[PDB]
This record gives structure tokens, C-alpha cells and sequence, in this order.
């Protein structure tokens, strides 16, 4: 009966997280410390920050966070699936089926799931060739907040991310989120957002005594710095000689002017001021003469250097420079043009040769809906990154779960051993993700999961409806949608690995008997 | 608080009868005072068996019984509508409305509902005495009681009741009665003219078409035997004289056929085969058994004196349905009493049932059928029943509430909500989420169709046009239903404290 | 109790409780139950119909289930257990769903459509071999009864038992309660031989001298149906007479018996020519009946009288009245054969041969009781099967066929009804499960392979109680009639839907 108490504890910890599944999942209260209360609906956060004193919950959550840290998001699904199969296996134990029997059944069901998911319901990284549609659907559902303008986000994302190419083991086509720079802006009509196939920023105006204003055949990757407010102290306070720490400061300013003359002699029109510039220096050198920038984003600086095949650390030991820079920073952008673009004074750089990165400027109207826009773009870019970097995708939502449930029920009806109920009841329990998503979608689960079962049966019993295999639900809807006009998806690797870890957690927690 | 305690009784009664509202409604078992168990759908019989100690419950109970007195169709509508009305009145009093203003608003809203409900009439029973229309009209009441026998009971009620409407002015509902055939299929029931009774009649079948009935209740008695002292008698003269007395009594019967004209007679007391062959030589019939209700109803309808006297027929018992017959339809012999003239041409349904517990339920169904046939007879106008009229009245009352200023506005709004509360209860009974179906139907009623109602037989919240479906409802029945419902509701809300 | 779910779950529990009075008595080898009467009488019966008839049920849900069970008993009699278990398990498998809060009208129409589909599947999959006229089909019914009897595991006399019972039931026996065609069991003797009684007669006569020289082989005896008897010490006259001579006292001893002598003389001269009495008769009375060239049987059971009513065509006399041969029955065979030690007197051959009972003699007690039940079941199944249009494989097989079909249809139908049809199909599994559990408690181990091989391909395979292994329930000659199975499944569905349709129970004490 102590294993049944383990079952009750696991069911409790699963019910804690059930309502948090899915993007429409409700938020959860959890109090690790008396001093503050945390409001989050993220499964990983709620499992990590919360703890349950019962050992079975400890084991289940430890496997869940193993899954989380080793294959990424999905820990909430792992907890829900594992504990539902756990409770259902307890139901079998009340039917006098010994725990080892349902252990063998869960192992066989996991094996058949791994075989079936990889074989019959899968896409070969091409999105069946409909990438310019699934993304169009995906942008719609990844961004509910945007609404009307829609397809333009998709038409930009598809090529702005396909323009990326990382370098890694055998060169997988993973295109990270940082490959595009999000430039929050507003003031214009909410109809467009110019993507920079390359990078963009702003610089000083009027002081542009250099050809960056026009077409540059060759560019640089150079850093920059000018100072008169005590930036560089080569000598310290160690002695009190009253007039002996002001001439080194001014002379460092003069030798920095010598440095920039050594830089401006070579030109190459890409000059970027590094951090540390005091506001006093900012208001000084707009008049005193500076080929500077207003300390543009250092993250953007690093991603620019990566997007130009040359980082200043390869020639200089720091980001300021006192030794003469080598020609390694000679940039190779095909086109650099300054334009009065989007009614702002940006610099526009095309797709720089060698390693490269993308960007976007926002043609927004007012601050807050443009913040909403800056959020939706991040969501869309990150989730499409998930889809493509997965390099293999399973139909998301409840589609794979319902298909696996029906197929495993048939397999159980065609297996014939002591663990025959184990396969079928594993299948029935595995409907918990469709059930939980339907409940969280304000819909009646008994009807939505029913439609999923009916569609998957009709799809895999009569081969005339192969495309009917790809219908699932994740979000509030009146009728479940097909994942070929729609585009809700999950990586097949993370989904199958999360299912494997849920099965393994169930096995480990049922192997503990007395 | 005293008023809320009074309302709680109607609240619990409304929740009790809510499950039984309409087709697909929850069944209920009620226990008779003699522990007899049977399941039923009729809320009227639920109230008949459910004791109601709280006075507000009794208020709603005789509201439903006055509904019985006026028109049988809609008796449960009164109870559930009054319960919803008191729910909304409880909400108003919790808000802080005075009882007087709540009553004023409810009365004015009820008056305008009465004047506007005939504007919701889609059509009328233009073609009575024709099976095609009247069977469909009866279908709604039949399904209201029993959903598994929609059209067969409707058409048998049609073909029966059409035969009891020659006068063209009106007819008496008692002229349609039911008889019992146990252990038989429900589909084997059939209509017959005049009263029929299953149980055997003594003597060979003569069926004189002018048998002016000799009317008695128990003209014969059971077995007895004298005791000379404590111990029994030892002579058969008490039996021989009894047999000869019965023989001479029926000899005087075939004498008194001159002033009585009786080829048939009825009894509740046993007779023997001696009476059998006496009847065979006298060519008469004698029904050996009937129940007390059957005997009494026969006594009134024959319009003749009835008494349990061992006496030959007399002049003061002239039979009404002198044209007597017998039948065997539904593989069961039945005696038949009929009269050829059209006025008061009573007819009966030979109800065939394998289960008495189902048998009295279909008895209640046929009673409501003849009641709604009476409703159509007194007024042919029909209204789109099935929550369509409820939402239409609710929408019109809400339009009034938004257009009429004053303190009664809340009363108007919550009376409209009480009207809305009928289709949501029907949806709860049918097995569909009430909020979504109410919202969908209410949105459909905002434009175009004025008669569309919810589809009970669909799983997803669905709303279908009522006319094309043919489950319409009575105008006058609904009018009186809301009238009595709001009257009882305002009377029970007016009382502030019950007194010992 | 409270409206809706809280009372409906109480109804669920009550139906489970009333199932527990039948749950373990499903199979022919299932557990028997001792039920004690309030009078202090212990009665034993392993058939659910008799158990529920003796058992008083008070809870309204159990009341409705037992009422449906009694209606099925009036229909067939053995289906009581099946219909009760189906109703209880349907309610059990909708319990988690109804507790979830879905409206019971949903499950009402779900069961309605599921059972209509199940009836369609039964009528489609049922098969007929019938054609009983030829000798091959006579011995086919023989092997059916043999499979029903297989507990005996006897040699060819097993087939002889089967042949005798099938012949006795096939000789002009219509569908009836079968009570008149019963059997008796005798000690000693060889089980290979026993008497195919062409009627019914008296169990064991007395040691009177009239028995040994009793007139065997009456050609056409008219029978007398008496209950009042003549015996010693029963009656006497308290007469007092003064002495006048020595020849006078015999008036008193005459008055003690003269009315009895005239009574016996006339009741024997009534027109009957063999007489039966339910109460004990004296040996001296037997000797005066021999003086009437006649014989009497005393202490006859009342079932003898009832079988005389339905078969011999006789009428009760009950006293010295009715000194006429008109109201007296007739027989075509009479004898006495001491069956081993059983001093059985025989009077058989009737205007109606509805009873052609058998008497068993196998020199034991433990075997012939379960033998009585086994022959009862076999002779019942043959007569119900011949009446019906078609027969289907029973013994847990067709329950699985319907379960598989309804699972396949549920998993393809949309809407919330599909979970409910799946629950119905899983609940329909109860009969194989209880057949296995009551037999060897190995329900899961055999049930798994059973369902798997059933889903492998279209077959009528089910559970065999004889070996705890899967056997061809069809062509192993263990059967359930298709029409009877329709009646059982439909009655169980109506009971379940009716009892789960009710929310409140109403009381007015
Ligand atoms: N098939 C149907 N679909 C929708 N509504 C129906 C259907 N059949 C009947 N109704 C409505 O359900 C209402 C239920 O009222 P009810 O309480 O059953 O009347 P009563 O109890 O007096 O016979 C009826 O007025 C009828 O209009």
C-alpha cells in the first residue's frame, strides 16, 4: 500500500502542474520562501522552484528536471504523462497485475512508440516542402497578439532565418535566435517592419567625414574610443605630488587622438565606439571632434563582429587599443548604405560576406503595442528556431499522443502476454496530454479527445486518409486543426525523449514496492 | 432570514423537478405510501408522491394542480419557471430591491408577456379532424413525456380523439380512457370505440346492439358456509338453494328484459360455472371483475343506478351504451360498450404493456396527450415550444427593461432571465452545456428567425428551426402556464413569515 | 442522498452490492451460496434466479435490478446472473465518467446505440446448423449435452447419458419450466445402467408383503388420486354397551372400522384400478386393497400429484368422494423394479408424455448432484436453442466478439460518446472475467491471450472451463442461443439505462 501512497503523491504533484500545460495554461502559486510569492505558469520554473516532501515526488521531479536540462523544454509533459501512467499502473495493480508486468509493458510500449513515431509520423526537415505555409500558420499561432497584419511576419521570418547558417558538428542548419537583432522602434504606420539582411545601427551625424554615408565597397571591423574624462589612468595615487596626475590624462587623450588618426588614415568606414564613455565625454566630443557612436549595444557589437568574420580580439588585446591594429579587421560587407530609413537616421548594411547575421527595424506607431511587437517577434523567431534546429519534427499538440494511443491499443490487442493490459492502458493513459490541453483550452476534453481518437482511427485504419494523421490541438478552438495548413509543432527528438524519460520515471517509481 | 427560508423550498422543488423537464429528462422513482415502487417522468405525479411539508412548496404544488385543472400540458413548466423566478427574486432581494417593487415589475412584465406571446404565434392547427396535422401536434406532448414512442402514440391519439370531436364546439376529455393489457408489446396497442375491458365476461358472446345495460357494482358475493355452532355445518342445502336462487334470479332477469332490456351486466363478485350455463341458456353476459375505479367510472358514464344487490334488473338503470360488443385485438379478448350517436361518443385506447411500471408512465403520457388535444380544441393557435418561445419572450422582456426606466427595471431583467432559465434547464437535462447553447440560441434570435430552438438530440450545442422540425407547442397552454406561474410566484414572494 | 451525481453514485454502489449476491455464481462450476430463511431454514442454490427469489431486496436500485432479473428468469432463467452482472458492470464502468460530471442522458443514448449495434452484430455473426432430423444431428445434440456434462469424464456411458437425456427431451416436449422432466438419484448399482422412465412414479415402496406379489404390468390402469388415508390408531368409537350375550361386543369393534371398510370398498370400486395416497397407509389396509385385487401407494410426494396433473391427465379425488371413473387418469405402463436397493414402484405412460423422467444410479452422492445440475442445464439449453432462429458461441466468447466490435466502433465514432462506448465494451468483458475467476482466479492470464487471439482474426474463441485454456467454444458444442443472448443483453441494457437515468428517490412515509 506504500506504493499506492507513492501513487497518490505523484498524482498530487502532477495535478499541481497539469493546469500549467500549454501556452494557455493557468498560472500557479508556489511559495519556496515566506518573503516572496512567485507567479509563473512555466513548467520548468514551477517544478524547479517547488518541492514536495514525499520521496516519490522527489524522484519524479528529479527525472523531470534531468529531462529538462538534458533535452530542453518538456518537463511539464514528462511529469503529467509519467504520473498519469503511474496512476493507471496502480489501477492495474489493483487488478492483481504485478508491478513487474506493467514495467515490461511500459518498456515495450516505449519501444513501440520510438519505432512508430520515427517511422510513420515524421517530416524530413523540409516541412514537406511547405515551409512558406507552416511558418505562415506558425506566425499566426505563435503570435495571437498581432492579429491582422500576419503573413508579412511569416514572409520575412522564412528567408531571414534561412539566410542564417551556423557552423557546428557536420554543419547542422541551426539558426539561433541571436542571429537576428531585434531593434525596438515606433512612430510610423503599423504595416511593415524592414528586416535588415545584415545589421543596422546609428552613428553621429554631421561628423560623418567618412564615406559610410554612401556605398562602401570595403569596410572595417574596428573598435573605437575617445576620452578626456579620466578614462585611462596609467599612474595612480601612490604619491601625493600635487600636480602629477593631470598631464597623463590629457596626454592619454592626445595619444588616443593619435590612435584615431592612425585609424582614420586607413579609413574603411566601419568605426564603432566601445563602452566606458562618460556622458561628459559624450557631450565634449560631439564638438571636440569624434568619429564615434553613442555606445551602441555591446551584444550587437559582438554579433556584428561575428557577422563580419573578424573580431577585434584577434588583433588587439582589448577593446580600446594602444598598439597599432593589424589589417585583420578589414571588413568585407558587400554594401553599406546610410538612409533616412523608417523616418530615422539608421545605417543599413547588407549581408556581410563570410559569417553573417540578420536584423530587423520596427516600423511601429506607439511605445506599448511596439513592445508587444518586439515580444511577438522574439516568440516567433525562437519557436521557428526550435522547429528548424530540431532538424526533425513530429506533429505537435495532441496529434502524436492520440495516434500513439490508438496504435498502442491495437498493438496490445495484437500482443498476447501477461502485460497485454499494460500496453493498452499505457495508451489510454497517454491521452492525458490531449486531455490536459483540452481542459486548459476551456473546452470539454471528453469531446476534443474523442475527435482526436476518431480522426486518428479513420486515418490509420483506412489508408485513403493519410493526411488525417496530422490533426491535434494545443489552443482554444472550436474544431481541432490539421498540422499541414496549421503549423503547431514540437521537435520529434525532444518529444520522443521526453516520452522515454516519462516511461523510465514510471518504471523507476513502480520498481519501488515496499 | 424568513423570506429567503421561504424561497429555499421553491428552490429545492425546482431543482427536484428540473431533471424531469421535457424529453431526454432524468427519470425518477417515487415510492407509494404502500411502498410500491415505480419510475416516472411526469412531474405532476412526482409532486403527487413527494410530500411537501414547507408551505411555499405547497404553494407551487397547487399552482401545478390549478394548471392540471386548466390545461394539463405545461404543468412542470409552471413549477420550474416559478423556481427560476424565485431564484432571480432572491438575487434581487440580495441586491436590496424591495419586495413590493419586485412584485410590481414581475406583474407588469407578465402582463406584457401575455400580450406579446400571441405575436410569437407562428401558425395554428388549421385542419383538425385530419390525422396528418393532429398527430404531429400530439407528437410534442408525447415526446415531452416519453421519447421512445414519438409517432406511434401520437398517431393513435390522433385517430382516437378525432373520433370524439363531432360537435365542433367542444368535447369532454373523459371520453378517452385507457384499459390495461399486461405482458404485451407497447407497439401492439390499438384504438377502439367505447369503453373496453380485458377481463373475462361470463356467458357466450351475444353482443346485442341494443343491450340496455343492467348496471350493478357487485350483484354477487363470494363463498361462505354456515357453522351450526363453533364447528361447521354438515348440509349442502345452503348451496343447492343458492344455486336455484341464482337460476331464478336470472330467470327474472330474462323476464325483466321487458322493462330493462339488459343482455349484459357487470359485477365485482365471483360467479360459478352454474351462472355460466344459466347465462348460456339465457343468452346474457356478465363481466366477473372490474376495479373500483373502473366500476365507478362505468357507473357515471352509463348514467344509471349501480348497487351491489342480488336483484333482477330494474327500470332505474337504463343503459347508455346499449350497443355492446366484444373484441380480441392485441391477442387478448375484451368486452366492448358503445353507442352509435356522435354526442358523447366515448372511445378508449387498448394500452398494451409488458411492464406496469412503464404502463402507468405511458398512462400519464396519454393523459397529457388528451389534455393537449383539449388545448388545441379550445384554441388552435400554436407557439414555437422547445425553448424558442422562452428566449423570444426573454429577449422582448429585456428590450422592455432596457427601454423602460424606473426601479422595476431589475425585475423586468430578472423575469427575462427566469424565462431564459427554462431552455438552460432543458439543456442540462438533455446533456449539453447550458451556457454555450443559451448564448448561441440567444445570438441567433437577435436577427432573422423568430422561432428557432435548440436540438436536444445533438451532442455539440446545436440550435434548429422549430417549424421544420414540428415540435411546436400550445398557445393557450403556455399563456396559462406563465399566468399561473407568475401568480403563484408573486403570492409566495409576498409572504414574509409563515405562522404556526 | 442528494440530487444528481451524489444519489446516482449511491445507486452505483447499491447495484454493486446486489451484484455481489450474484457475482460469484455465474459459471456452472461457480460458488454456491447458502441463504438462510427467517424461519431458520437453510437452503442451498448456486443459480442466481433462485438466490434472488429467496433473497429479499430493499434498496430501490437493487429492487429494479432484481425485477429485471426476475423478468429474465421468466424469459429463460439462467440469464438472471448474466443480466445482473452486465447491469452492474456497465454502471461500474460509467462510475468514473458519471462522477466526472457528464450528464447521464448521454450514457443513456450511448448504451442505446451501442446495444442496437450489438444486436445487429449478433444477428449478423450468429450461425445455424439446426437440421436436427438426421442421426448426425441427433448425436450432435448428444455431444452438446456431453460437453455440458464433461464434469463426469466418464467413458462411452457419458455419451449414453447424453443420448438418454436428449431423447427424453426431444420426445414431444415443448418449451416449458421443465420441472416435470426432472431426475432422481440412487445408491449402489452400476452407473452404466439406469431406467429411462416413460413418465414418473413413486420413489421407494415399503416392505409390505403386497409389494413382493404386487401385480406387475397393468395393461391400462385407471388411477385414483387420494390424499386421505386409512391407518392404525387414527380413529375410534367411544361406545359403551351393557352385556347381553358374547356376540354383542362385536358391534363396537365393527363400528370402529365399518365406515372405513365401506369407504375403501367404494373408493376402490369407484372405477379406478390403482390408487395413490400422499399420507401413510397401513399394511392391513394394503391387504384389504389386495382383497380388492388392487394396490396402494402411500406417502407420495406432491410433485407426483402435479406431474400426474400435467402428464397423466388425472384429477384429484382427495377423499372417498367421486365414486366414478370419469374424473380418473389413465396409464399405459405399470410395474415395480427395485433399482438396486431403490424399491421404486412404476406407473408411467400417460395421455401427455410431458414428463419422461430419468432415475440415476451410480453408487455415490457427490457426483450425481452436480450431475443433476449438469443434465438440467443441458436439457434446458437444447430446448431453448431449437426454438430460437439461430445460436451463437457462448461461454465468454461472444461477449468478447461484441467487446472487440464495440471497441473498434467506439474508437472511430466522434463525440464524447466514444469514451462511453469504450466503457461499455470494457464492461461487457465481465462475463469472461467472472467465468475465469470463479473457475481458477487466473482471469487476467487467460483473458489477455484470449483477447489477443480474438483480435488476431475473426473467430468465436473464448474461455473453456474444462482446461483453463482457450478453446473453440463453437465446435466444442458449448453454446448460448442468439435470441436468448439478444434478450439478455437488451434487458441488461434497459436495466442499466433505467437505473442510471434516475437522479432522486422519493419517499412519503
Ligand atoms: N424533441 C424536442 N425538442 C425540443 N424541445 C422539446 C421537444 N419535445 C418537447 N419539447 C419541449 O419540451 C417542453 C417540456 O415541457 P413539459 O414540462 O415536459 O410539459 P408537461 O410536463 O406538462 O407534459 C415542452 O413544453 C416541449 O415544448
Amino acid at each position: 500500500t506504500i506504493r499506492s501512497q507513492n501513487v497518490m503523491a505523484a498524482a498530487s504533484i502532477a495535478n499541481i502542474v497539469k493546469s500549467s500545460l500549454g501556452p494557455v495554461g493557468l498560472d500557479k502559486m508556489l511559495v519556496d520562501d515566506i518573503g516572496d510569492v512567485t507567479i509563473t505558469n512555466d513548467g520548468a520554473t514551477i517544478l524547479k522552484l517547488l518541492e514536495v516532501e514525499h520521496p516519490a515526488a522527489k524522484v519524479l521531479c528529479e527525472l523531470a528536471d534531468l529531462q529538462d536540462k538534458e533535452v530542453g523544454d518538456g518537463t511539464t509533459s514528462v511529469v503529467i504523462i509519467a504520473a498519469e501512467l503511474l496512476k493507471n499502473a496502480d489501477e492495474l495493480v489493483k487488478q492483481k497485475i504485478h508491478p513487474t508486468s506493467v514495467i515490461s509493458g511500459y518498456r515495450l510500449a516505449c519501444k513501440e512508440a520510438v519505432r512508430y513515431i520515427n517511422e510513420n509520423l515524421i517530416v524530413n526537415t523540409d516541412e514537406l516542402g511547405r515551409d512558406c505555409l507552416i511558418n505562415a500558420a506558425k506566425t499566426s499561432m505563435s503570435s495571437k497578439i498581432i492579429g491582422i497584419n500576419g503573413d508579412f511576419f511569416a514572409n520575412m521570418v522564412v528567408d531571414a532565418v534561412l539566410a542564417i547558417k551556423y557552423t557546428d558538428i557536420r554543419g547542422q542548419p541551426r539558426y539561433p535566435v541571436n542571429s537576428v537583432n531585434i531593434l525596438k522602434a515606433h512612430g510610423r504606420s503599423q504595416m511593415e517592419s524592414m528586416l535588415i539582411s545584415g545589421y543596422a545601427l546609428n552613428c553621429v551625424v554631421g561628423s560623418q567625414g567618412m564615406p559610410k554615408r554612401i556605398v562602401n565597397a570595403k569596410i572595417a571591423c574596428l573598435d573605437f574610443s575617445l576620452q578626456k574624462t579620466k578614462m585611462k589612468l596609467g599612474v595612480q595615487v601612490v604619491i601625493t605630488d600635487p600636480e602629477k596626475l593631470d598631464q597623463i590624462r590629457q596626454r592619454e587623450s592626445d595619444i588616443t587622438k593619435e590612435r584615431i588618426q592612425k585609424i582614420l588614415a586607413t579609413g574603411a568606414n566601419v568605426i564603432l565606439t566601445t563602452g566606458g564613455i562618460d556622458d561628459m565625454c559624450l557631450k565634449y566630443f560631439v564638438e571636440a571632434g569624434a568619429m564615434a557612436v553613442r555606445r551602441v549595444l555591446k551584444r550587437d557589437l559582438k554579433r556584428i563582429a561575428k557577422a563580419s568574420g573578424a573580431t577585434i580580439l584577434s588583433t588587439l588585446a582589448n577593446l580600446e587599443g594602444e598598439e597599432t591594429f593589424e589589417a585583420a579587421m578589414l571588413g568585407q560587407a558587400e554594401e553599406v548604405v546610410q538612409e533616412r530609413i523608417c523616418d530615422d537616421e539608421l545605417i543599413l548594411i547588407k549581408n556581410t560576406k563570410a559569417r553573417t547575421s540578420a536584423s530587423i527595424i520596427l516600423r511601429g506607431a506607439n511605445d506599448f503595442m511596439c513592445d508587444e511587437m518586439e515580444r511577438s517577434l522574439h516568440d516567433a523567431l525562437c519557436v521557428v528556431k526550435r522547429v528548424l534546429e530540431s532538424k526533425s519534427v513530429v506533429p505537435g499538440g495532441g496529434a502524436v499522443e492520440a495516434a500513439l494511443s490508438i496504435y498502442l491499443e491495437n498493438y496490445a490487442t495484437s500482443m498476447g502476454s501477461r502485460e497485454q493490459l499494460a500496453i493498452a492502458e499505457f495508451a489510454r493513459s497517454l491521452l492525458v496530454i490531449p486531455n490536459t490541453l483540452a481542459v486548459n483550452a476551456a473546452q470539454d476534453s471528453t469531446d476534443l479527445v474523442a475527435k482526436l481518437r476518431a480522426f486518428h482511427n479513420e486515418a490509420q485504419v483506412n489508408p485513403e486518409r493519410k493526411n488525417l494523421k496530422w490533426i491535434g490541438l494545443d489552443l482554444s478552438n472550436g474544431k481541432p486543426r490539421d498540422n499541414k495548413q496549421a503549423g503547431v509543432f514540437e521537435p520529434t527528438i525532444v518529444k520522443v525523449k521526453s516520452l522515454k524519460f516519462a516511461t523510465e520515471a514510471a518504471i523507476t517509481i513502480l520498481r519501488i514496492d515496499d | 432570514e424568513a423570506v429567503y427560508r421561504n424561497i429555499q423550498a421553491c428552490k429545492e422543488l425546482a431543482q427536484t423537478t428540473r431533471t424531469a423537464y421535457g424529453p431526454n429528462g432524468m427519470n425518477k422513482m417515487v415510492i407509494n405510501h404502500l411502498e410500491k415502487l415505480f419510475v416516472t417522468n411526469d412531474a405532476a405525479t412526482i409532486l403527487r408522491e413527494l410530500e411537501v411539508q414547507h408551505p411555499a412548496a405547497k404553494m407551487i404544488v397547487m399552482a401545478s394542480h390549478m394548471q392540471e385543472q386548466e390545461v394539463g400540458d405545461g404543468t412542470n413548466f409552471v413549477l420550474v419557471f416559478a423556481g427560476a423566478l424565485l431564484e432571480l427574486a432572491e438575487e434581487l432581494l440580495r441586491i436590496g430591491l424591495s419586495v413590493s417593487e419586485v412584485i410590481e415589475g414581475y406583474e407588469i412584465a407578465c402582463r406584457k408577456a401575455h400580450e406579446i406571446l400571441p405575436n410569437l404565434v407562428c401558425c395554428s392547427a388549421k385542419n383538425l379532424r385530419d390525422i396528418d396535422e393532429v398527430s404531429s401536434l400530439l407528437r410534442t406532448s408525447i415526446m415531452s413525456k416519453q421519447y421512445g414512442n414519438e409517432v406511434f402514440l401520437a398517431k393513435l391519439i390522433a385517430q382516437a380523439c378525432v373520433s370524439i370531436f363531432p360537435d365542433s364546439g367542444h368535447f369532454n376529455v373523459d371520453n378517452i380512457r385507457v384499459c390495461k393489457i399486461l405482458g404485451s408489446g407497447i407497439s401492439s396497442s390499438s384504438v377502439l370505440h367505447g369503453m373496453v375491458f380485458k377481463k373475462e365476461t361470463e356467458g357466450d358472446v351475444t353482443s346485442v346492439k341494443d343491450a340496455k345495460i343492467a348496471v350493478y357494482s357487485c350483484p354477487f358475493d363470494g363463498m361462505i358456509t354456515e357453522t351450526k355452532g363453533t364447528v361447521l355445518i354438515k348440509t349442502a342445502e345452503e348451496l343447492m338453494n343458492f344455486s336455484k336462487g341464482e337460476e331464478n334470479l336470472m330467470d327474472a332477469q330474462v323476464k325483466a328484459i321487458a322493462d330493462t332490456g339488459a343482455n349484459v351486466v357487470v359485477t365485482g363478485g365471483k360467479v360459478a360455472d352454474m351462472a355460466l350455463h344459466y347465462a348460456n341458456k339465457y343468452n346474457i353476459m356478465l363481466v366477473r371483475l372490474n376495479s373500483k375505479w373502473d366500476l365507478r367510472r362505468l357507473c357515471k358514464t352509463v348514467g344509471a343506478t349501480a348497487l351491489p344487490r342480488l336483484t333482477p334488473p330494474v327500470l332505474e338503470e337504463m343503459g347508455h351504451c346499449d350497443s355492446v360488443y366484444l373484441s380480441e385485438v392485441g391477442d387478448t379478448q375484451v368486452v366492448v360498450f358503445k353507442h352509435e350517436k356522435e354526442d358523447g361518443a366515448i372511445s378508449t385506447i387498448v394500452l398494451r404493456g409488458s411492464t406496469d411500471n412503464l404502463m402507468d408512465d405511458i398512462e400519464r403520457a396519454v393523459d397529457d396527450g388528451v389534455n393537449t388535444f383539449k388545448v388545441l380544441t379550445r384554441d388552435k393557435r400554436l407557439v414555437p415550444g422547445g425553448g424558442a418561445t422562452e428566449i423570444e419572450l426573454a429577449k422582448q422582456i429585456t428590450s422592455y427593461g432596457e427601454t423602460c426606466p424606473g426601479l422595476e427595471q431589475y425585475a423586468i431583467k430578472k423575469f427575462a432571465e427566469a424565462f431564459e432559465a427554462i431552455p438552460r434547464a432543458l439543456a442540462e437535462n438533455s446533456g449539453v452545456k447550458a451556457n454555450e447553447v443559451i448564448s448561441k440560441l440567444y445570438a441567433v434570435h437577435q436577427e432573422g428567425n423568430k422561432n428557432v430552438g435548440l436540438d436536444i438530440e445533438a451532442e455539440v450545442p446545436a440550435v434548429k428551426d422549430m417549424l421544420e422540425a414540428g415540435i411546436l407547442d400550445t398557445y393557450l397552454g403556455k399563456y396559462w402556464a406563465i399566468k399561473l406561474a407568475t401568480n403563484a410566484a408573486v403570492t409566495v414572494l409576498r409572504v414574509d413569515q409563515i405562522i404556526m | 442522498s442528494s440530487q444528481g451525481i451524489p444519489q446516482l453514485v449511491s445507486n452505483i454502489s447499491a447495484c454493486q452490492v446486489i451484484a455481489e449476491a450474484v457475482r460469484t455464481t455465474l459459471g456452472p462450476r461457480g460458488m454456491d451460496k447458502l441463504i438462510v430463511d427467517g424461519r431458520g431454514k437453510a437452503t442451498i442454490s448456486n443459480d442466481g434466479a433462485t438466490i434472488l427469489k429467496l433473497l429479499d431486496v430493499v434498496h430501490p436500485a437493487a429492487k429494479t435490478l432484481v425485477d429485471i432479473a426476475k423478468s429474465q428468469d421468466a424469459e429463460v432463467g439462467d440469464g438472471t446472473t448474466s443480466v445482473t452482472l452486465l447491469a452492474a458492470e456497465f454502471l461500474k464502468q460509467v462510475k468514473p465518467y458519471v462522477e466526472e460530471g457528464l450528464h447521464p442522458q448521454i450514457i443513456i443514448r450511448a448504451f442505446r446505440t451501442a446495444t442496437q449495434l450489438a444486436v445487429n452484430k449478433i444477428k449478423e455473426i450468429a450461425v445455424t446448423v439446426k437440421k436436427a432430423d438426421k442421426v448426425e444431428q441427433r448425436k450432435l445434440l448428444e455431444k452438446c449435452a456431453m460437453t455440458a456434462l464433461s464434469s463426469k469424464l466418464i467413458s462411452q456411458q457419458k455419451a449414453f447419458f447424453a443420448k438418454m437425456v436428449v431423447d427424453a427431451v426431444m420426445m414431444l416436449d415443448d418449451l416449458l419450466q421443465l420441472k416435470m422432466i426432472g431426475i432422481k438419484k440412487v445408491q449402489g448399482g452400476a452407473l452404466e445402467d439406469s431406467q429411462l422412465v416413460a413418465g414418473v412414479a413413486f420413489k421407494k415402496t415399503f416392505s409390505y408383503a403386497g409389494f413382493e406379489m404386487q401385480p406387475k404390468k397393468y395393461h391400462n390402469p385407471k388411477i385414483a388420486l387420494l390424499n386421505v388415508e386409512l391407518e392404525l390408531k387414527a380413529e375410534k368409537d367411544n361406545a359403551e354397551i351393557r352385556v347381553h350375550t358374547v356376540e354383542d361386543y362385536q358391534a363396537i369393534v365393527d363400528a370402529e372400522w365399518n365406515i372405513l371398510y365401506d369407504k375403501l370398498e367404494k373408493i376402490h370400486h369407484s372405477g379406478a384400478k390403482v390408487v395413490l395416497s400422499k399420507l401413510p397407509i397401513g399394511d392391513v389396509a394394503t391387504q384389504y386393497f389386495a382383497d380388492r385385487d388392487m394396490f396402494c401407494a402411500g406417502r407420495v410426494p406432491e410433485e407426483d400429484l402435479k406431474r400426474t396433473m400435467m402428464a397423466c391427465g388425472g384429477s384429484i379425488q382427495t377423499s372417498v368422494n367421486a365414486l366414478s371413473a370419469d374424473v380418473l387418469g389413465r396409464c399405459q405402463v405399470f410395474e415395480e423394479t427395485q433399482i438396486g436397493g431403490e424399491r421404486y414402484n412404476f406407473f408411467t405412460g400417460c395421455p401427455k408424455a410431458k414428463t419422461c423422467t430419468f432415475i440415476l444410479r451410480g453408487g455415490a452422492e457427490q457426483f450425481m448432484e452436480e450431475t443433476e445440475r449438469s443434465l438440467h442445464d443441458a436439457i434446458m439449453i437444447v430446448r431453448r436453442a431449437i426454438k430460437n432462429d439461430s445460436v451463437v458461441a457462448g461461454g465468454g466468447a461472444i461477449e468478447m466478439e461484441l467487446s472487440k466490435y464495440l471497441r473498434d466502433y467506439s474508437r472511430t465514432i466522434p463525440g464524447k460518446q466514444q469514451l462511453l462506448i469504450g466503457a461499455y465494451a470494457k464492461a461487457l468483458e465481465i462475463i469472461p472475467r467472472q467465468l475465469c475467476d470463479n473457475a481458477g482466479f487466473d482471469a487476467t492470464n487467460i483473458l489477455n491471450k484470449l483477447r489477443a487471439r480474438h483480435a488476431q482474426g475473426g473467430t468465436w474463441y473464448g474461455v473453456d472451463i474444462n482446461n483453463e485454456d482457450i478453446a473453440d467454444n463453437f465446435e466444442a458444442f458449448v453454446w448460448e442461443p442468439a435470441m436468448v443472448r439478444i434478450n439478455a443483453l437488451t434487458a441488461a441494457s434497459e436495466a442499466a439505462c433505467l437505473i442510471v437515468s434516475v437522479d432522486e428517490t422519493i419517499k412519503n412515509p
